[PDB]
């Protein structure tokens, strides 16, 4: 019972590590995503509101 | 609507009065936190002698009046001026009578008891309004995010502030005010912009440097192999055109501004900087409270909306704690006003209403019933 | 030894499906912000467009 | 079914209650024997000012209230306070209402006539339960192991016992009672871990060390020669991860924690200890008897739980004990709740509805009737 | 002669090293532990380049090193640094040459078992002194006040003890330590002190906060009604006048601050205090020494300096203390130096010469032989 508890052990350990590495690098990914879209976001509500203003 | 409508908020600052009515999204008022005194004796055609000037009109005429800040540090260091921003900010900003609308007003970090008691005294006593509240300045950024814990790194015109707040407590003996700011930042441009060989001679060069801080500076992330890129020079300079149309060029400084408030030897300040100090607030904590206090970075103030603020403080502090931990910084759009917003969410609030200290708690307890 | 074994197999089964449901929502979230970062930086092309030929 | 679903069983700890029904295999409540009081005046978003607090918000909000512990080495010190565990237990965790179910509750060894009526007192005459019932741990820990003679050493989180049992009866005069267990336990560990170069500072750091007592922590066969094992550094060694990612590591430690159990002299104490204990109980007990006695040694408690405790136990008695003697070490696997397991069966029993003090029992004989 | 004037007698502090010859009354050398690191590279005119500073100099030259302080809490922390302090004494500070002085170093209270053997290490492989001695330090200043039973309050810069002393033998099991001293109290001032409404700005500001606590400050008997005297306001007030004219005024704070020490509470502090830190102490040792260490409560240490320290501590250990027993308070004039003393006096004795370390035995045994 030992061993065949040991090896699934080992197994989902594994698999835990491959996934746990995967989320990283998407949580990374995305801290970059979003500042990418909030720094896009803010450079036209500056080009946008100076569209208005040399419109008026 | 009796007061549903009726409610204030007027968040006092160093730089900075916001002001409006609890209910809207946004400040109805925001003006420069100054009262001018003239020079000389004159007048304006076709008004008459006035003894003072308050916000824009005394920016605007600076040049015969002899300007004064009533906050220095968030903190009220003059009660006759300050007396003189509150009624132009109620009669003349905000145009409504007081004694019929409940005023919440804020306070700094570590505002001395006796001065809660103050403006309480000159609320109730000299403007007459019905009921008011005073809140810490943190807590409403804090609570205008959603949340009730979290560490609050607050940054304006005259002060920096780390505020940790525990299911609404702010917690004294973990504050840490670090007194260099927006105000300092404009200062320390001027002098890297001259330096790029400049001249802000006139009054109408000085201002703009601080339209300039604004508009064209940044925080970098990895601001070491930022002048390493400043250097082989990329496009990553920025010229802005000035009142007329000498076009100055600002590629570098442009960062080199906002790296003074992670390295305060940039500008001859011994103190530690930002970053560190979110972290020493932290350490100062109780231990189980540590792991929230992390995930709960909020930030709000003028001085923290320099772009990539947030993604230099997120590496700062995650290679600062310990690797158990979960960092994370939050950084809403809104966060020049988080402050005001709290305050709007908080005292339109439907369980508000039994916290305003009436004129019936004040004439019966005297200053001491809202100082809490 | 197999009880500590069979404890510590629990216990990492159970982090890598409380990480596998971390990864999940992040990954969602992303497709979200990448596609909310490109639906804006097509508008204000287009506004910084429309803006350069009324500032013309 | 009236009362096979309905009977209570609730033991009370220094550290721990244990509840549930008479009928399951463990207890459906377990949850810190505290009851906060708040330190300062205030409430939780949304809550309503509390007077108190019980159990688990108790130890969760520990910086705002005064922690108190209704049981003193398992002795009811304080009636005002138990009376608050108590009805937290019916009412909010089993969320039963008591006055239609009878509630089988446990006592300790030498428990003074005085509480056994007064816990009856107020389970009849505050909780208005339909019948009751108080058991000795140490005698239901036995019977939960099947037999009925032997002797227990329990063992949990303020006091440690050894109640030699005969046919039932708990033999009064061989009693051993020896104040140290889990909680002197996880406070020796604290300091040889920061004494092995650490810092539990905050509260976060405090509360794991005792994760790290019980899961990490041994009681080694031949502690002389582990110690002597743990110089020529083997692979002995344990690194935890902390609440961050502060890898802290646990090498040797790890079973000079439990030697404390057989050296008390580790922890400033003159006292005898566990196995000296068992034996001292055994050679104050009738002759003929003690064969019996040597060969049925029940474990229970939450401190007996350190794997290989059973095995030194077996060696430490057998080298005290006459050749021609068998010993036997009984540690089962649910010894955490051997007390309260015990409990479930017997009042869950066909038998034992005959003993369950009624309302007509007590209005009719006053709290002497339970008392025996 | 030999080593009768010869014998050194070095008192290694948190915040201060005592040093000077055994015989003497007082110490030679008293300065601060730190090591200053150059920021920047440059000299002073006329001297070289200069690596580390130590003392003094390393604390008037601080705005261009980064200081280090060598024992944090008692304890050393880095002895590559402790190394530079102690070669600072001998030769700089006492002037004389080592590997001639026999010399008799103290140690803390829970002291690593390792770190003995460590500074025995360095001393005698590094400086080759011809034999040393490490006491622990409250046992020291309890025998520099006569006695060998007792319990000493040992309170300096950085850490608070209690070490219960039997017929010389610190009882290890009964010694506690609180982590809040003089430092901790300098800076509690500060912010009184700024609160009082100052500005304590530049570092000619800062540094003098620290003598307005040793000259100014008070520990009030009934410093409750003390505070209700303030507000009556008597002839209670001091002011100081700082390193120019700027008279400062300090009236009631100068309590507030060593009330700290009773009252941890006062700087987020959730430890116990002080006089309830003696008693636990006490009722933690074995019962039959309880009526020794009562009337035997010598007091130790800059922090404990405070006038009217041993009045408060008399009646708060009298009032929790059984009433048949003996309270008596010990606190000497000299006692910023009875550590010091206490090893001037041993280490001058006729019969120490049979306990000093030599190099025969430390060459025949390694640093075990020292370590006891």
């Amino acid at each position: 019972a030992a061993d065949e508890s040991e090896r699934g052990m080992k197994v989902i350990e594994s698999r835990a590590q491959k996934d746990e590495e995967k989320m990283e690098i998407q949580e990374i990914q995305l801290k970059e995503a979003k500042h990418i879209a909030e720094d896009a976001d803010r450079k036209y509500e500056e080009v946008a509101r100076k569209l208005v203003i040399i419109e008026s | 609507d009796e007061d549903e409508t009726t409610a204030l908020v007027c968040d006092n600052g160093s730089g900075l009065v916001k002001a409006g009515f609890a209910g809207d999204d946004a400040p109805r008022a925001v003006f420069p936190s100054i009262v001018g005194r003239p020079r000389h004796q004159g007048v304006m055609v076709g008004m008459g002698q006035k003894d003072s000037y308050v916000g824009d009109e005394a920016q605007s005429k600076r040049g015969i009046l002899t300007l004064k800040y009533p906050i220095e540090h968030g903190i009220i260091t003059n009660w006759d001026d300050m007396e003189k921003i509150w009624h132009h900010t109620f009669y003349n900003e905000l145009r409504v009578a007081p004694e019929e609308h409940p005023t919440l007003l804020t306070e700094a970090p570590l505002n001395p008891k006796a001065n809660r008691e103050k403006m309480t005294q000159i609320m109730f006593e000299t403007f007459n309004v019905p009921a008011m509240y005073v809140a810490i300045q943190a807590v409403l950024s804090l609570y205008a995010s959603g949340r009730t814990t979290g560490i609050v790194l607050d940054s304006g015109d005259g002060v920096t502030h780390n505020v940790p707040i525990y299911e609404g407590y702010a917690l004294p003996h973990a504050i840490m005010r670090l007194d260099l700011a927006g105000r300092d930042l404009t200062d320390y441009l001027m002098k890297i912009l001259t330096e790029r060989g400049y001249s802000f001679v006139t009054t109408a060069e000085r201002e703009i440097v601080r339209d300039i801080k604004e508009k064209l500076c940044y925080v970098a992330l990895d601001f070491e192999n930022e002048m390493a890129t400043a250097a082989s020079s990329s496009s990553l300079e920025k010229s802005y055109e000035l009142p007329d149309g000498q076009v100055i060029t600002i590629g570098n400084e442009r960062f080199r501004c906002p790296e003074t408030l992670f390295q305060p030897s940039f500008i001859g300040m011994e103190s530690a900087g930002i970053h560190e100090t979110t972290y020493n607030s932290i350490m100062k904590c109780d231990i189980d409270i540590r792991k929230d206090l992390y995930a709960n970075n909020v930030m709000s103030g003028g001085t923290t909306m320099y772009p990539g603020i947030a993604d230099r403080m997120q590496k700062e502090i995650t290679a600062l704690a310990p690797s158990t931990m979960k960092i994370k910084i939050i950084a809403p759009p809104e966060r020049k006003y988080s402050v005001w917003i709290g305050g709007s969410i908080l005292a339109s609030l439907s369980t508000f209403q039994q916290m305003w200290i009436t004129k019936q708690e004040y004439d019966e307890a005297g200053p001491s019933i809202v100082h809490r």
